[PDB]
């Protein structure tokens, strides 16, 4: 009724009927809390009154109060009190709430504890009363036996007491569950924490719970392990697989490796399965060759040319003299890439007299592109133009320096090496700019292969050929240098190239150290922040420039949004332009994993007063989706194709063109148009050879490596990055700047290949395994699920996508393991029934290799 | 609880998607502002 | 016709359907809209004979006919739920006397109702789906008793429904947990003027508004209507007159001014009365009494003097319509309070006037309770003078000053923080169209 | 920025050298116009590329 | 601008040259640079702000009945202004704000002094 007769019976004496206050009062507090919200304070004192037992019935009922008050730690504090006037499974939405309103008020603490020690839950700083409670629901998590339910509670409540043993508990191997649960949350965990270590911890275990084997899946473990870098679990595992030891899951675990483990990393295991013992295939995935000749071998076969409308636009014209005739020396080199073909290159014989020393230059480099992959003939394709072979050109004579790695970037060091020799051999000397050019296409060259390979000479040997200070020569050292140490780097370089860039005076040489600082800080995200800083209190675009891209490197791929909003309003506030502009398109590094907002994001600077705003956009957007969809990103752009500088659209031509390789034709129409644009542009003489040349790029970008191939970075292939799938971008983000430049756009190029190979040496038995896309293969450049057989599955167009409506036959002689891994380039149908049919098939490898 | 944490973290991003905004206007409040001058 | 009846349910069960697949904003301000034109079809003789058999079949819908109590034989898990629980709502809407006399049969089937499958998952899914009053709208009327011997015990359905609100006020778990909330406390609140002392309308105060914005202003000034009822005997005015001041102004009511607002303006109109203000009632000449205003008018046609007896008057005429609105608490202040207020006027005009002849005032009514009727009067400011007995001078002030103070600039202030009303609102609204015009 | 850009966009425009009115006195096959320029003489002369 | 009309090749333009007649305008791309340092001796352009500045400037008063009548001629414009409600600019909601919104803040930095 009223409590005032309670509030009378408060301190109204009779423990007992205290007592009896409370319990009649607790059961009536619902409606009169109110009345009895006054009388809190004597609640108190009650609830401070350990003569007086129930208290904790005062604390609850005070709690309930709370609630209805809207005080919790108040109410929580005193449910907690309570513990016995409170229970879990009494059920009130209010005892629910306040079930919940403890749940939270825990993570926090356990963050804060977790902040201070990982083992902080091992211990008695939060309140056990909660932590059991917590676990107590944990618990009911654990007996609603949805445990994500109580891992993503775990996860933050970062118990892997409770993790891994409500894992191991419920592992039973739910087989691929109990594999996939931790997935499941494991690669919600690579979303998720904050902390790696955190999820650090969880990958091994996880591994380790995988490593139980009722055959855990190896390319989970792959990229976890490659999340975790960790040489051991591939040991373990190769050990473990040496023990299971299989040539397709040795293989496929190299062809996971392959496609996983950085060049770098990799480089241990090699050493390490080296000094394992081993199987030579595996140390033969290493190569990867393979996939260069089937590649090539896919390229030379599923190649989709049409020069002729690249004639079309080379017969466009041969003017800007070289700017635009440079412009065609690339997109050539596209639809070649890899390819190995000179169709135009003798198309124009006097193509060099209409090349500029430079293009003369650039055109060289144009090959190893062409080349690109063909791990022998590049360099005697270079041959004849390489130093010693003359040339017409000591830049020609230089381009092949350069133009050499690009086959044999990570795999030509020693000819590297070489070259940084006959730098080295020039190195301290020979301001000519044909030597300047001969060392600087070397100094490019150098450390394209050694990019990723840390060697202090590179660094160092260019660092004086850097100190010598040819804008020329010294620019591409403030490139390889960095490509050396690409990574953490070291500081000193960083100090030196930071020192280097105010101390060495030069725009570019300054300016390219940037990058090589953003090389050398690679990942290192928290680490580079001083330099960082130091690049943002830079004076300078160059070194705020570059910090972009540092904190790119740094913070590439996944969101810092602090780096990002920091990043921002550094781009949004700058004076520099292009410090915006490619502070913009820095962004959409940290920004490639979720392209998803960037368009929404880069719709408020798709509208700038700002070009540069607006042409910053479009890389960055154009970069997250490059491997990806959204004609609504695309057609953001579009406009921006229309901003009236050429210059700005350029770029949107571009931008769009990487995103929209394999995607035409009705599935996206617009390309047409987008092509035609191009064309459109190509065919405009008042549409720049800005426009024209990333058109006619843009165009050639769609027909890059006979149109075929692919742009992929963080592959979710994989699910991993590629630093190099980043790097041409970036290196060609400066150009209109440095024009001899793009031929680093050569990096993501990605095949679609699908051809049989084996589980084993590869007969190459062909297969189209033929599970219904709606047709994409079919939607391609002229000159959904129905479960039904795709009419043809091998090779060419494909799609990641319209790979994984497919689906292989089982009835063939070979048979992967990973049912349809889903990756069109990674191939591989692993091998089941050799020395029979199915054939044989062969490549330019069985060929040569 | 569960698909919340999948789901409900994501939105956290929104509300920096949100944050940011505001930070763009203020400059580009003053960019006019210092832009409407010599206009 | 029972088709058409049907019929148009079919387009609310098919707006409820929009709802259904997540869709409110159409389906509640639909079912708003509904529950207006809802009075046309009306009745259940087919409507429901039809429906319970449109829909698909439920034990509940078995124990609804128990309320539905007829008789048809004849012969003729989805989609059947919440339209259910939408026609549940509508059930609540057959019973409002509209198909209806007495909902005591109904009492229970709304708990039977609202108890059951209902009053449990809704917290954000039913969105206001409850509507607490027409809940209670039913108890409301039956709460002519009088007869119950309230109710069962004393009261305890009530007692039971203001727990069992205060079992809502839980699930007003502000997960949007709200919106029909403080009709529960208006509903208390009124149980208030029914019976109880509000003054816990505190803590109903303390915990909040009708937070916030989508709850019917006419609540949010029914609210306010109660909540100035709060004042009333809180012996606040402003505030009171405030929420009416916040009631009136923009609570959108034609059909519900009728015997509803005069309500409010009666007390509205007592609240100038407890500032002695008297508007003219010239205008509430109009749309008043009739049945409202004008012993509110007596009341300021004598509190236009003040004049004890000629008030008393009006009250002695007028107490019961006074109890009727239990606005008799009311100017039993205000006597000697407009008595003062003469006291004031045309007369503290003087530095002073003497003694006596302010004392004639009371020489014309009382003497030397002059000096308590002075310091009464004085007591409270209200007027502004002084007296030395010694001097026998009843000392009258000046009140008069300029605006150097900052008192104008305390306006201006005052004024100064309103620069946020409208200037802030333009971008609370700023982004309806120009955020919806992106979509 | 409607504004912003807009107010800046309207400034290149208030750069001008100018834009002549000028008195078209006929064409030829050249593709130069012949204009009068209106207080200078005549002068045949290409058109703008849109007409 | 700057002119040098020629070319080596180019940033190698090119053809002219070895197919001679190179005349044109032929600009070079300009810039210059020169340090924070001077920017601030630059900036310094505008004892000091004391002396320069709140208080240097805090003369209003003298003109209140200005201040006054250029707040009070706002009035007028705009009744005007809100007026045409009943097309293109001299709008009815325009100059308003942009008016009476001059003769605000102007007023409020005196109230700094006092």
């Amino acid at each position: 009724t009223t409590a005032a007769p309670l509030l009378a019976l408060l301190r109204e004496n009779q423990d007992s009927v205290k007592t009896y206050a409370l319990e009649s009062i607790n059961n009536v507090v619902d409606q009169l809390w109110s009345e009895i919200s006054n009388e809190l304070p004597d609640i108190e004192a009650l609830y401070d009154d350990d003569t007086f037992s129930d208290r904790e019935m005062a604390a609850l009922i005070a709690s309930k109060v709370y609630y209805n008050l809207g005080e919790y730690e108040s109410a929580v504090k005193y449910a907690l009190a309570a513990k016995d006037r409170f229970d879990i499974d009494e059920k009130s939405q209010f005892v629910e709430t306040i079930v919940s309103k403890s749940i939270e008020m825990y993570v926090q603490e356990a963050s804060k504890q977790y902040t201070k020690d990982e083992q902080f839950y091992t211990k008695d700083i939060i309140d056990p009363k909660l932590t059991s409670i917590f676990e107590r629901m944990i618990e009911k998590c654990l007996k609603a036996s949805e445990l994500k339910l109580a891992l993503g509670i775990a996860l933050e409540g970062y118990r892997l007491d409770i993790i891994e043993s409500a894992l191991k508990s419920k592992l039973d191997q739910s087989t691929s569950e109990n594999v996939k649960i931790i997935n499941y949350l494991l690669t919600l965990a690579i979303t998720t924490v904050t902390n790696s270590k955190f999820r650090s911890s969880i990958l091994r275990k996880s591994f380790d719970f995988l490593m139980n084997m009722p055959n855990c899946d190896y390319l989970t473990l792959n990229k976890v392990v490659v999340n975790l870098n960790d040489a051991g679990l591939a040991l373990q595992l190769f050990k473990k697989l040496k023990e299971e030891n299989d040539e397709g899951l040795s293989a496929q675990i190299a062809f996971d490796l392959v496609s996983s483990a950085s060049q770098q990393l990799l480089e241990i295991l090699v050493t390490e399965l080296t000094a394992q013992g081993y199987d030579p295939a595996l140390l033969n995935i290493l190569s990867g060759l393979p996939t260069c000749d089937y590649y090539n071998t896919f390229l030379l076969n599923n190649k989709n040319i049409d020069i002729g409308l690249l004639n079309k636009s080379k017969s466009s014209l041969d003017g800007k003299f070289s700017l635009f005739h440079t412009a065609v020396s690339v997109a050539n080199g596209f639809m070649h890439a890899g390819t190995t073909d000179n169709s135009f290159i003798k198309a124009n014989l006097p193509w060099l007299g209409k090349a500029q020393n430079w293009a003369k230059f650039t055109a060289t480099a144009s090959l190893g592109v062409i080349h690109k992959g063909n791990l022998l003939e590049g360099k005697k394709v270079m041959a004849p133009y390489l130093p010693g072979s003359r040339a017409s050109s000591r830049f020609i004579k230089g381009g092949s320096l350069y133009g050499l790695g690009l086959i044999y970037a990570g795999f030509g060091r020693d000819t590297t090496d070489y070259l940084k020799n006959i730098i080295v051999e020039n190195s301290g000397t020979s301001g000519d700019e044909d030597v300047d050019v001969l060392l600087h296409g070397a100094s490019l060259g150098i450390g394209l292969a050694a990019m990723g390979s840390a060697n202090i000479e590179v660094y160092e040997a260019l660092k004086e050929v850097l100190y010598n200070d040819s804008a020329t020569s010294g620019e591409a050292a403030a490139l390889g240098m960095g490509l050396c140490m690409l990574g953490t780097g070291k500081p000193e370089a960083i100090h030196d190239m930071f020192t280097y860039s105010q101390e060495t005076q030069h725009g570019n040489i300054t300016r390219g150290l940037a990058v090589g600082l953003a090389l050398i800080n690679y990942g290192r995200q928290e680490l580079a922040d001083d330099l960082i800083t130091k690049m943002l209190a830079s004076d300078e675009s160059l070194l705020r420039y570059g910090g972009a891209f540092t904190i790119a490197l740094a913070y590439a791929g996944t969101g810092n949004n602090s780096a990002v909003k920091r990043l921002l309003h550094v781009a949004v506030s700058d004076s520099n332009d292009d410090v915006r502009r490619a502070a913009v398109i820095a962004l959409g590094f940290v920004l490639l994993r979720d392209y998803t907002t960037v368009p929404r994001i880069v719709q408020l600077l798709s509208k700038s007063h700002n070009a540069h705003v607006r042409c910053g956009t479009a890389f960055a957007l154009g970069i997250a989706c490059a491997g990806k969809g959204l004609q609504s990103a695309i057609d953001v752009l579009d406009p921006l194709t229309k901003d009236p500088v050429d210059f700005v659209r350029q770029a949107a031509m571009i931008a769009l063109s990487m995103i929209l390789i394999q995607q035409t034709e009705k599935l996206n129409p617009q390309v047409a148009d987008i092509n035609k644009n191009f064309l459109s542009v190509i065919t405009n003489k008042h549409q720049e050879g800005l426009a024209k040349f990333g058109a006619c790029v843009a165009q050639g970008i769609m027909n890059a490596g006979g149109r075929n191939v692919t742009i992929q970075l963080e592959n979710a292939d994989t699910g991993t990055l590629d630093t190099k799938s980043v790097v041409g971008l970036v290196m060609f983000s400066q150009f209109w700047y440095w024009f001899p430049l793009a031929h680093f756009l050569s990096l993501s190029f990605t095949p679609t290949t699908v051809i049989g190979i084996r589980g084993s040496d590869q007969a190459i038995p062909k297969f189209q395994m033929n599970c219904y896309a709606k047709e994409d293969a079919f939607s391609y450049p002229r000159m959904k699920y129905s479960s039904k057989p795709y009419k043809v599955d091998n090779m060419t167009r494909i799609l990641p996508q319209q790979s994984r409506y497919i689906s292989f036959i089982k009835d063939d002689r070979f048979v992967p393991v990973r049912k349809f891994k889903g990756n069109n380039g990674v191939v591989v149908l692993r091998d089941r029934e050799p020395k029979e049919p199915v054939a044989l098939i062969e490549t330019v490898r069985q060929m040569k290799d | 609880y569960f698909k919340l944490k999948k789901l409900e973290k994501e939105y956290e991003l929104l509300t920096l998607q949100e944050d940011y905004i505001k930070d763009e206007q203020r400059h580009l409040k003053r960019e006019l502002k210092r832009a409407q001058e010599e206009v | 016709m029972a088709s058409t009846a049907v019929m148009m349910d079919v387009d609310s069960s098919g707006v409820n359907d929009l709802h259904h697949s997540e869709k409110k904003y159409a389906e509640e301000d639909q079912v708003q809209e509904l529950l207006k034109v809802l009075n046309e079809i009306s009745k259940t003789t087919l409507t429901l004979d039809p429906r319970y058999i449109w829909r698909s079949l439920k034990d509940l819908s078995s124990l609804r006919n128990q309320e539905l109590l007829n008789a048809e034989t004849l012969c003729f898990k989805t989609i059947e739920v919440t339209a259910e629980i939408n026609c549940f709502m509508h059930l609540l809407v057959q019973l409002f006397l509209w198909d209806s006399k007495e909902l005591e049969q109904l009492v229970e089937f709304n708990r039977k109702v609202v108890i059951p499958n209902l009053l449990c998952y809704y917290n954000l899914r039913s969105l206001n789906l409850i509507n607490a009053k027409l809940w209670f709208y039913i108890y409301l009327s039956h709460e002519t008793l009088a007869r119950s011997s309230e109710e069962i015990n004393s009261d305890n359905q009530n007692i039971i429904l203001r727990s069992t609100m205060m079992k809502f006020l839980k699930i007003a778990s502000l997960k949007h947990d709200n919106e029909t909330k403080a009709m529960l406390i208006n509903l208390i609140l009124r149980d208030f003027l029914n019976n109880g002392e509000v003054d816990s309308a505190s803590d109903f105060i303390s915990k909040l508004e009708y937070p916030h914005t989508d709850v019917s202003s006419s609540l949010e000034a029914r609210y306010f209507f109660y909540l100035s009822k709060i004042n009333a005997i809180q012996l606040d005015y402003s505030t009171a007159n405030e929420y009416i001041i916040a009631a009136i102004r923009k609570a959108p009511h034609n059909s519900k001014s009728l015997g509803f607002l005069q309500q409010s303006n009666k007390l509205h109109c007592c609240i100038q009365l407890l500032m002695g203000d008297i508007p003219e009632l010239s205008f509430f000449h109009q749309s008043n009494m009739q049945k409202s205003l004008l012993p509110y008018y007596h009341l300021t046609k004598a509190v236009k003097l003040g004049d004890l007896k000629k008030f008393t008057s009006t009250i002695t005429k007028y107490k019961q319509l006074l109890l009727k609105d239990d606005t008799y608490q009311l100017c039993v202040r205000l006597r000697s309070n407009v008595i003062k207020t003469g006291i004031r006027i045309i007369s503290l005009t003087y530095k002073k006037i003497s003694l006596r002849d302010i004392c004639l005032k009371l020489n014309l009514d009382s003497e030397q309770t002059v000096e308590y009727m002075v310091s009464r009067a004085i007591r409270d400011g209200v007027i502004e003078a002084k007296i030395n007995h010694e001097d026998g001078f009843i000392e009258t002030t000046e009140l008069l000053n300029i605006y150097d103070s900052e008192d104008p600039q305390q306006v201006f202030d005052e004024r100064i923080k309103f620069a946020n009303q409208l200037h802030d609102e333009y971008l609370v609204s700023m982004r309806y169209p120009e955020d919806k015009k992106t979509q | 920025n409607d504004k912003v850009r807009f107010i800046k966009d309207e400034l290149r425009l208030l750069q001008e050298p100018g834009s002549y009115v000028g008195e078209v006195i006929k064409i030829v096959s050249d593709k130069k116009v012949l204009v009068k320029v209106q207080p200078e003489g005549k002068y045949i002369v290409d058109v703008a590329k849109d007409i | 601008d700057a002119f040098r009309l020629i070319d080596t090749g180019a940033l190698i333009n090119i053809q002219a040259l070895i197919h001679g007649l190179n005349r044109h305008y032929y600009s070079l791309n300009i810039d210059y640079h020169k340090t924070a340092k001077e920017t601030k001796m630059l900036m310094n352009l505008h004892y000091e702000e004391k002396e320069e500045s709140n208080l240097a400037a805090t003369k209003s008063m003298v003109k209140i009945a200005e201040q006054y009548s250029k707040r009070i001629e706002e009035e007028k414009e705009l009744t005007e202004e809100e007026l045409k409600t009943r097309v293109g600019r001299q709008d009815p909601k325009k100059h308003l704000s942009e008016t009476a919104d001059e003769t605000l803040e102007n007023n409020i930095v005196s109230v700094l002094t006092a």
